[PDB]
């Protein structure tokens, strides 16, 4: 798409960059949490068991 | 003070919170109320 | 006018400084 | 290449300041630390009354003898006042520098305040605040002090209660004027075609008899409904830094991004260590919701995607604009009193750049999350406000789930 | 520096003054006021004076708009009777494209359909908040009723105007009133040298003398206008001196010997002759002042009141009585020095800002195309003497007078009463 | 109507100017 | 080439219906705004032959050959107002993207 390989467009992203990332990893948690994904459990240190 | 700003006034890091204290949550209430279930029967 | 009285007294409500918001 | 501004100060404590360019008529003025802050709610519209009566006469010049005198020689007496800040200041001719510092001498002490007057006088001001009343931007901007700063004398207003205004009398303003008038609390202003050293004799020789003697905002909501009105008008506004924090710059340049509603302006009101940064916008009743939403978001933005573009032309409109001001004489003068009363130094143009240009995107969004973001606001709304949102509509709107 | 003047061939005035500013400002001033339309275009000068954010040939609405707010700079326009003036400023750096922006839109407009069919709503919306105070409104019907041709048009657009002015008739009048003979281009804060170069790049093109305008013509009458308001506003003017005599210098001695303003906030303002005479018999509260507007041709003084609207009467006629005792030579020469003092500083002030500084030097040249050193007027105002400020009292006193009146006017007197 | 966005007293004793452009200010003095 | 498109403008069949070219463009946010800045006649040949092709495909009919729109006669009026149209929306959305 030709506006969005902008400069400020990049500026915007990168901004936007560690708020994306938390959010994942709300999720990640979630999932290996709610679906007890228990590849991922397991290795946690206390709620092992 | 420093965990509002830290963990709870960012609501991305809001949800981190909720979620990483329910997945152990689970952990701790089942638990608890397990001894506390054997202990009544 | 718009000044002839004070805002009503909430000392009964308000809790009793930036430094306590974020506490609060 | 801008002229510094010199600061002498005489064994009273009035710091004499002047700063001489090649106009040739002049901005001479006198700024007292005494506003309504300074009043106790029993005085409550002295600094006011006494604003009015400063000018009707002093003991060496009774009367009506006293403003033909300003007439004579064809300059200007103006006089305001603000919840911190009192001036007196007359816009004049080079060659009359000396007959008008004579002129404030007398207008800051032996003033003269007549009982004849004073009854003149409470009726005028009685009358003006009964139809203030009228000026709904000056309405909702009180209303934001009050609900801003409950419980505190800054809530209060400059003018005062119609009470206080009634049960006023020449001890009290005696005293407000003996009491708030002291001499290390005093400004000498000059700007223009004046000569430092001309001033600082004609200081020393008039007005060198001038006697040397827990703030708080708080996140709430005041709304006057009155649907007879046609247009709205809504202030939001959270704490601002003060006038020695030096992030206010960098908020001012976030002003100056933002710049819906018919009317839409963004003010940064500073008070000694507190202040008031916000937005009022004058609005038909429905359109007001749609509005506090736009504008919610826009600080949001800047909390959360300032862009260095934006930042830059932000940058622009604030060099342009205290550059744009302090151009005339008057302006000037003015700066020189506020800054000689608020910082104790004139902070000169190249200072104010250098903060300026210091400035980037990272440090606006990090110093708008720190003023704006998660904050409780004060909401004041006057007219057809029903579709204004309540308390809890507008503290969800101070923050994103998306961060 | 001083200020410093070329003519160019064309007939483009240049003048430039390098003072090292921080700021600096560029405007360019045009013999196109209101004045120069007729009957069949009534209102254009408005909606040019609106225009100015439109699409030129060279750059679009949104590039002039979002440029000049890029940098942080201003672009105005003020408009009177005679003249026009698009004024730029900002940093020094910028005032290049400062200059591209200003003079593409002078120069080169394309005064698109569409976009002046957005802005006749804008239009309507500045008439109403111009005329939401009764001074603007008594004023353009002073001139409205005083007279009869040129300077009785209106500077803002008449209501039945809004929706029928088109792309065509703004083409008309900039190509007939926007030529280089017309038009000076002042800089404060910039060389003399750039103001030439953009001189000929631009402002050369269009080099005619343009459309002449006709000579405005006396009429005399009064317009009266029954609103219901608190307040009487009252405006009695007759004809006096035009720009470039020394019988203006005389009136606007006249004006400030009357009175032209409140000096001191709250005063009574206790000099006023005016003010003196209404208030030694009247205890209501009034705003009573002289009126003085000249233009190149012809010039309209008077008096001014505001007043309560039962005593209206009296009082207009206590003003009138006390420009009469002006006329009978009652006057004391200490009262006419104070009068040119206070004339002389207003000039000075008005001339200490830079805005109006630029102006300044701008009418001058759009008037007499020389600049007048602010020393060389504080003699000439000198120059007018009392027997001067009597002569033009009684041309007053005795020339038709044009009455415009606002209010709750059932005691407000008639001019063949007054 | 409503004057869009509504607000002198002062009398008038010059003659009136109208002024806009860019900047949102814009306003008549005599 | 001038044949085959004269060729490919008959199979294409809106002259059938009395059409021109840029009425069957597909109403756009920048083909509503170039609509929008028409002159009043040309805007209102416009919905006149619109309303005209929905009538003749309700009653499943076409125009007479001699009142087809003929390929050379056919006047693209809207083009050049949308051009601006997308020019002055390039413009804004570069000045965005820096």
């Amino acid at each position: 798409l030709s506006r969005f390989l902008g400069p400020r467009y990049r500026e915007l992203a990168r901004n936007w960059i560690p708020t994306a990332g938390m959010w994942g990893t709300v999720g990640a948690v979630g999932l290996v949490w709610a679906t007890d994904w228990r590849l991922i459990l397991d290795w946690v240190p206390y709620i092992n068991g | 003070s420093r965990l509002y700003s830290l963990l709870f006034r960012r609501t991305s890091t809001f949800a981190l919170t909720i979620a990483v204290g329910a997945l152990f949550f689970e952990r701790a209430f089942d638990q608890g109320a397990d001894a506390i279930y054997e202990h009544i029967n | 006018s718009h000044t002839d009285v004070k805002v009503p007294d909430f000392s009964d409500y308000r809790r009793a400084s930036k430094e306590s918001s974020e506490a609060r | 290449s801008v002229p510094e501004t010199q600061v002498s100060i005489l064994d009273n404590g009035l710091r004499v300041a002047s700063e001489q360019s090649s106009h040739a008529t002049c901005t001479v003025g006198v700024w007292i630390d005494a506003g309504s802050r300074y009043e106790t709610e029993k005085n409550n519209g002295a600094g006011y009354f006494l604003e009015h009566l400063a000018f009707k006469g002093t003991k060496n010049r009774p009367g009506n003898a006293l403003e033909k005198e300003v007439e004579s020689i064809g300059a200007h007496l103006n006089a305001y006042s603000t919840r911190e800040h009192t001036a007196y200041l007359i816009k004049a001719l080079s060659k009359d520098l000396p007959k008008v510092v004579e002129l404030l001498a007398d207008i800051v002490q032996n003033s003269s305040l007549e009982d004849s007057q004073i009854e003149k006088e409470r009726d005028v001001i009685l009358r003006e605040m009964q139809e203030n009343d009228a000026s709904m931007q000056n309405v909702v901007f009180d209303y934001l002090h009050a609900t801003a700063f409950q419980g505190t004398p800054l809530a209060q207003a400059v003018e005062g209660p119609s009470e206080n205004v009634r049960r006023l009398s020449r001890t009290d303003l005696t005293d407000y004027l003996n009491r708030h008038y002291k001499a290390p609390r005093m400004v000498l202003a000059a700007a223009g075609g004046v000569e430092h050293q001309q001033l600082l004799d004609l200081a020393q020789k008039h007005l060198s008899s001038v006697s040397r003697v827990p703030c708080r905002f708080t996140g709430s909501e005041i709304r006057h409904r009155d649907d007879a009105l046609p247009l709205a008008h809504v202030a939001i506004a959270v704490e601002g830094p003060g006038w020695a924090n030096p992030d206010n710059v960098t908020l001012q340049v976030a002003n100056a991004i933002i710049g819906l509603c018919q009317s839409f302006q963004t003010f940064n009101i500073s008070y000694s260590d507190t202040g008031l940064l916000g937005a009022h916008f004058v609005c038909d009743a429905m359109s007001i919701d749609d509005m506090v939403f736009f504008l919610q978001g826009q600080w949001m933005r800047l909390c959360t995607s300032a862009t260095e573009s934006e930042v830059t032309r932000g940058k622009n409109i604030l060099r342009n604009a205290l550059v744009s001001h302090l151009d005339g004489t008057t302006p000037v003068c003015e700066d020189i009193g506020r800054s000689l009363l608020t910082y104790g130094r004139r902070i000169p143009l190249a200072e104010w750049e250098s903060r300026i240009q210091e400035v980037d995107a990272q440090m606006l969004r990090d110093i708008c999350s720190k003023y704006f973001y998660d904050q409780c606001p004060a909401v004041a709304g006057y007219g057809p406000i029903e579709q204004l949102p309540d308390y809890n509509r507008i503290r969800s709107g101070m923050f994103w789930l998306r961060f | 520096q001083d200020l410093e003047f070329t003519k160019l061939p064309n007939g483009l005035v240049i003048a430039s003054l390098e003072n090292y500013a921080p700021l600096s400002r560029i405007g360019l001033f045009v013999k196109a006021g209101s004045r120069y339309e007729d009957s069949n275009n009534l209102g254009t000068s408005h909606l040019l004076r609106l225009a100015s954010s439109l699409t030129t040939k060279g750059a679009s609405s949104f590039k002039i708009t979002r440029g000049i707010e890029a940098v942080g700079g201003k672009l105005s326009v003020t408009a009177t009777r005679e003249n026009m003036a698009y004024t730029v400023e900002g940093i020094r750096s910028d005032i290049e494209i400062l200059m591209e922006f200003l003079l593409n839109v002078t120069t080169a407009p394309e005064f698109r359909r569409w976009e002046v069919a957005a802005l006749r709503s804008q239009l309507k919306i500045d008439k109403a908040v111009a005329f939401q105070n009764s001074q603007t409104r008594i004023i353009e019907n002073l001139h409205d009723v005083a007279y009869k041709n040129a300077l009785a048009n209106p500077l803002y657009c008449p209501d039945y105007r809004m929706g029928k002015i088109t792309s065509e008739e703004l083409h008309y009048f900039v190509q007939n009133h926007f030529t280089s003979a017309r038009m000076a281009l002042v800089g404060l804060g910039v060389s003399h040298s750039v103001l030439k170069q953009v001189a000929e790049q631009f402002l050369n093109m269009r080099g005619g003398l343009g459309l002449a305008g006709a000579k405005a013509k006396y009429r005399g009458g009064e317009i009266r206008e029954q609103n219901g308001d608190n307040l009487v506003h009252a405006a009695i003017v007759a004809e006096s001196a035009a720009i470039g005599n020394a019988e203006a210098n005389a009136f606007s001695v006249l004006q400030h010997l009357l009175g032209a303003g409140p000096h001191i906030k709250r005063g009574n303002n206790t000099t006023s002759l005016l003010s003196q005479s209404v208030a030694k018999g009247s205890h209501q509260p009034f705003d009573v002042s002289a009126f003085n507007a000249s233009y190149s041709d012809s010039g309209l003084f008077g008096i001014y009141t505001i007043s309560q609207a039962a005593a209206a009467g009296e009082v207009i006629n206590a003003a009138y009585n006390q420009v009469k005792a002006v006329a009978q030579g009652n006057l004391s020469s200490a009262d006419v020095q104070a009068a040119k003092n206070k004339l002389k500083a207003g000039y000075l002030m008005s001339v200490e800002t830079s805005e109006g500084f630029l102006s300044e030097i701008g009418s001058q040249a759009l008037a007499a195309g020389s600049y007048m050193p602010p020393s060389t007027v504080l003699q000439q105002i000198d120059s007018v003497a009392d027997a001067d400020v009597v002569k033009a009292a009684k041309k007053f006193v005795s020339g038709k007078k044009s009455m415009a009146a606002s209010g709750n006017l059932g005691h407000t007197p008639f001019l063949d009463e007054l | 109507p409503v004057l869009d966005v509504k607000r002198s007293g002062q009398a008038a004793a010059r003659p009136l100017v109208a002024t806009v452009g860019l900047n949102v200010p814009a306003s008549v003095r005599f | 080439l001038d044949g085959f498109r004269k060729w490919y403008y008959n199979a294409a069949g809106f002259n059938k219906l009395g059409l021109m070219r840029d009425d069957t463009l597909h109403e756009t946010e920048d083909v509503k705004e170039a609509i929008r800045r028409l002159p009043e006649d040309l805007y209102n040949d416009r919905m006149f032959r619109i309303k005209r092709a929905l009538d003749l495909t309700m009653r499943h009919q076409i125009l007479p050959k001699d009142q087809w729109t003929k390929y050379e006669e056919d006047k693209f009026y809207l083009e050049p107002y949308l051009k601006e149209v997308i020019r002055e929306r390039k413009e804004r959305e570069e000045w965005a993207k820096k």
